[PDB]
């Protein structure tokens, strides 16, 4: 099975439009940081967020990327393995590349992707599509420095759904 | 819908922009400090005043949001410290004009020749012609600055609907909204009264010895001289240590021999506040602390800052600047500066606008307690930088209890007698031409000393000082006075300790350091009361540990005298 | 190139009778077959996919089912609104294919 | 509104050439694909080929090899498609779409053009 090219890509994609592939060494490889299997085609999703919110990819979590993200159902069987990536999408400056969204009017079914632009709405005036009093864009970037904390630092995430 | 949601959608996406553009601003003031250069100044000057306007825009877009209409009290905390305008509420010349005389009080502002000539020299001809020398030059100057600057941060305070900047000041004690624990600006006014009636005893005491041993060097009945304190302003009593001991021919505990004879360095030191942090249940240091902090002087090539600050940059960045020479008052400023990082990492879970102590005073307590545990004779014997085979006797306990008190009981008369000036000269009670009409009674009355030589109202005495040219509060160091004992006494209580208070140490034990923690952790959205009542047991300052730490002394002055 | 017949090409049926529209593939598509439907004069919109799932603000009476190489569609009261032409897709490999189409009128 | 807006009709001579734009609004379309479908008249719909505008890796119905091209403009959000050699059996609308249930995703709707009619 090609999970090279899916451990081992260049550029990774944001939670936001996280990207998803169709489908022992693995487990022993030691290069992982979290690697936890619920209930035991194969799908492949890719995505790199924050450190802290590690714990949020699991079902039944709840935060800005459960909620507005990503969505594991309840009764999930698959696996979830993360690694730390702060030798790769840090940069002295910033990495300003990584994306995720914010605001939304409802939570996220399981297993679905929101990639709409349109300006939420806070307040009763509506937006007309400009940015504004009440009215925010509702995907924001990361800022990825080699200097943060271990909980502030980027990590690629890949879920393997059976 | 509703006004709450609203502003929880604002302040979640202040938070998210405001922790990026505050770690670039210390990222590059760090930068600076830490090699001083052109480049370096220009990369600072940017980043803060990139800062200041997105706090500014971001002031008047939440000014929009009335805090009537707002009932969850974390919310209401935030939006209360976000919607404060401050200097923007005067006009643009104004703001102008106060900015230009904040860098000319700074340029106009005795390092390091007058400081170490009265630390040192015990010549008094060199000593008074110093004090007069540096009343007459500076202040001379800056007494109608001064008073032009606090007419204009008056009409500032005025324009926010404070009585005084005074009351401005003190408005970080202020609670309001909490049932029980509620705290008005005047309380801490009339507490400060009380406490400082309470203490008076001890400095009298104090005060008398000293004055008896000057006298021995040097009215029977008078106060004593203004310039023989030790420093330019009579700030610290430690300088007259050597001319005020009691036992002459006991040496103290300077284990900077012990250091040498082991090899020492900064890591050692270091090393050594990291395991007694975690002896009590607190975590380590992280790795960016030891692969990014300056725990060394840079040779000689490039120049920094070498005053031991604590850094906590944001997004889990904290660090320590410190020019580390291998003595005890190194080993005893780390674990201060240790102590505030790990207040510093206490509170990163709360939010942006809420990560800071409870009120200005806590942070410098909990480092003080740090360094009062650490120099007990009974932690240096446990990490063997004291002889097994040394006895504890009363001689030395006196010698240490004089050292304390020439260190922190001489201090506050000074500091009380500072801020109750300021408070009533910005009150409006003190008339222009009678200003230091004021100023050198209190300093006799309250402080009592006298002045060496009569000044009139054309100087400007206590400009002359760091503090007040910066144009900065100064109860905070008797509200940190207060609250170190008061956590000491706690902290000793809850890990079992019997004994006299001054002996006490908290390694090795867990419940004080839950009981530190359950504080720590908090932050500024709780309540300071709550949050001490919650260490304590009481919900406001006291002065009963101070004393009861010091009684020893007490009864030896009390026979002396 | 994966063949795709449909069946039946044209039918007719009153309001409220149940109506089912056969399509079959010449090999495994592993049930990733779409299903759209075109009034006339307008663009194809997308009433079915993955053989089973209905999109969001689709009548309920709509539905799906097969596995393997058969699959079909089924409406259970038929309505005015249900005139046209009726595609099914599949998008398993590459090229995708349409079928033929079937057209549905009411007497 | 998600929005996919199609250029107007286009008389292009037999041997001739034309190029056909599809602007996109609501969404960006580096985060997902799109899809070229042709219909003839009183004919069935044929797909042409798809584009990712991320990377601009294209893939095209072998029948269709040479005759068109799909680039597309992320500054600008327009994908194109350009058409060469045209002959009296290329008269039929063209539709720009955008599926999002090709990427295996679930809970996803579907968003069609209004179709660009060329005579040749
Ligand atoms: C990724 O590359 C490393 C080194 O090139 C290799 O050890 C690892 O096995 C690769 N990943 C996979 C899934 O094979
Ligand atoms: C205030 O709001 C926070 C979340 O925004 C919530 O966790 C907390 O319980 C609220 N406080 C009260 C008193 O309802
Ligand atoms: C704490 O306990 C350890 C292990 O018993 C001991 O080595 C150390 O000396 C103790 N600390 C103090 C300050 O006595
Ligand atoms: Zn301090």
């Amino acid at each position: 099975c090609p999970f090279g090219e899916v451990f081992n890509a260049t550029r990774f994609a944001s939670v936001y439009a996280w990207n998803r592939k169709r489908i022992s060494v693995l487990y022993n490889s030691a290069s992982f940081s979290t690697f936890k299997c619920y209930g035991v085609n194969v799908y492949a999703d890719s995505f790199v967020i924050r450190g802290d919110e590690v714990r949020q990819i699991a079902p039944g979590q709840t935060g800005k990327i459960a909620d507005y993200n990503y969505k594991l159902p309840d009764d999930f069987t698959g696996c979830v393995i993360a690694w730390n990536s702060n030798n790769l999408d840090s940069k002295v400056g910033g990495n300003y590349n990584y994306l995720y969204r914010l605001f939304r009017k409802s939570n996220l079914k399981p297993f679905e992707r929101d990639i709409s632009t349109e300006i939420y709405q806070a307040g009763s005036t509506p937006c007309n599509g400009v940015e504004g009093f009440n009215c925010y864009f509702p995907l924001q970037s990361y800022g990825f420095q080699p200097t943060n904390g271990v909980g502030y630092q980027p990590y690629r995430v890949v879920v393997l759904s059976f | 819908s509703t006004i709450e949601e609203q502003a929880k959608t604002f302040l979640d996406k202040f938070n998210h922009e405001a922790e990026d553009l505050f770690y670039q601003s210390s990222l590059a003031s760090w930068n600076y400090n830490t090699n001083i250069t052109e480049e370096n100044v220009q990369n600072m000057n940017n980043a803060g005043d990139k800062w200041s306007a997105f706090l500014k825009e971001q002031s008047t877009l939440a000014q929009m949001y009335p805090l009537q209409e707002i009932q969850n009290l974390t919310v209401k905390l935030q939006l209360q410290a976000l919607q404060q305008n401050g200097s923007s509420v005067l006009s643009e010349d104004k703001s102008k004009r106060l900015n230009t005389i904040l860098n000319t009080m700074s340029t106009i502002y005795l390092e390091p020749g007058l400081n170490e000539i009265m630390a040192n020299s015990l010549d008094y001809n060199e000593r008074l012609w110093a004090w007069e020398s540096w009343r007459s030059e500076v202040g001379k100057q800056l007494r109608p600055l001064y008073e032009e600057y606090v007419v204009l941060k008056n009409e500032m305070a005025r324009a926010n609907h404070y009585e005084d900047y005074g009351d401005y000041w003190r408005g970080d004690y202020e609670v309001n909204g909490v049932d029980g624990y509620d705290y008005s600006r005047g309380q801490l006014i009339e507490d400060v009264e009380h406490t400082f009636e309470e203490i008076k005893p001890l400095y009298e005491h104090l005060h008398a010895y000293v004055r008896a041993k000057l006298m021995n060097a040097y009215s029977p009945i008078g106060c004593l001289p203004a310039h023989l304190l030790g420093d330019m302003w009579g700030r610290f009593w430690t300088n007259l240590y050597s001319l005020t001991v009691p036992f002459g021919q006991k040496p103290n505990i300077d284990v900077t021999d012990a250091m040498v004879d082991q090899a020492w360095d900064a890591q050692r030191i270091f090393k050594e506040a990291e395991k007694f942090f975690v002896s009590v249940g607190l975590p380590n240091m992280t790795q960016g602390f030891w692969e990014n902090s300056m725990l060394t002087d840079p040779g000689n090539v490039q120049k920094a800052v070498c005053h031991p600050t604590a850094w906590d940059l944001g997004k889990g960045d904290f660090r320590i600047l410190m020019c580390t020479k291998v003595t005890m008052d190194d080993f005893l400023t780390a674990h201060h500066e240790m102590g505030h990082i790990q207040y510093d990492m206490a509170y990163a879970a709360q939010p942006f606008l809420l990560r800071n102590g409870a009120n200005e005073g806590f942070h410098e307590a909990v480092g003080e307690i740090m360094s009062l545990s650490a120099a007990t004779p009974k932690h240096l014997k446990s990490i063997g930088l004291l002889s097994p085979d040394f006895q504890e006797d009363n001689e030395t306990e006196i010698n240490f209890l004089l050292k304390q008190a020439l260190t922190i009981v001489g201090t506050l008369p000074f500091t009380y007698m500072l801020e109750k000036w300021r408070w009533m000269v910005f009150k409006g009670e003190i008339p222009k031409d009678q200003w230091m009409k004021k100023w050198w009674e209190m300093k006799r009355e309250i402080v009592g000393v006298v002045e060496p030589v009569p000044h009139d109202e054309t100087y400007c005495d206590p400009a002359s000082l760091f503090h007040v040219s910066n144009d900065y509060s100064f109860i905070r160091y008797y509200t940190r006075t207060l609250y170190q004992f008061q956590f000491q006494e706690a902290l000793c209580q809850a890990a079992k300790h019997e004994g006299p208070l001054h002996k006490c140490d908290i390694s090795n034990s867990t419940e004080a350091g839950q009981k530190l923690f359950n504080m720590l952790r908090l932050g500024k959205s709780e309540p300071w009361t709550l949050a001490l009542e919650n260490v304590v047991g009481a919900k406001n300052m006291n002065v009963r540990p101070l004393l009861n730490y010091f009684e020893p002394l007490f009864t030896w002055l009390k026979d002396q005298n | 190139d994966i063949k795709m017949t449909q069946s039946p090409s044209s039918m007719y049926a009153s309001l409220g009778e149940r109506v089912t529209i056969t399509c079959k593939a010449s090999q495994d598509i592993n049930s990733y077959l779409s299903w759209f439907q075109q009034k006339p004069g307008k663009s194809p919109k997308t009433l079915i996919y993955r053989a089973n799932r209905l999109v969001d603000g689709v009548p309920s009476r709509f539905s799906g089912s097969g596995s393997g190489q058969d699959y079909s569609l089924t409406i259970n009261s038929l309505e005015y609104e249900d005139m046209g032409i009726y595609y099914c897709l599949q998008y398993d490999e590459f090229p995708f294919t349409f079928g033929s189409g079937t057209k549905l009128e009411i007497k | 509104e998600v929005q996919l807006q199609q250029s107007g009709a286009e008389l292009v001579k037999p041997g001739a050439s034309v190029k056909l734009s599809c602007t996109a609004s609501g969404f960006n379309i580096k985060d997902t694909y799109m899809n070229w479908v042709r219909q003839r008249p009183k004919q069935g719909l044929e797909w042409i080929g798809r584009i990712d505008p991320a990377n601009g890796n294209t893939k095209y119905d072998p029948k269709f090899q040479g005759k068109a091209t799909i680039t597309a403009d992320t500054s600008s959000n327009i994908a194109y498609l350009q058409l060469s050699g045209l002959t009296s059996e290329d008269t039929a609308v063209y539709y720009c779409a955008r599926f999002d249930y090709d990427g295996y995703y679930v809970h996803v709707m579907d968003y069609w053009g209004q179709g660009t009619s060329v005579t040749v």
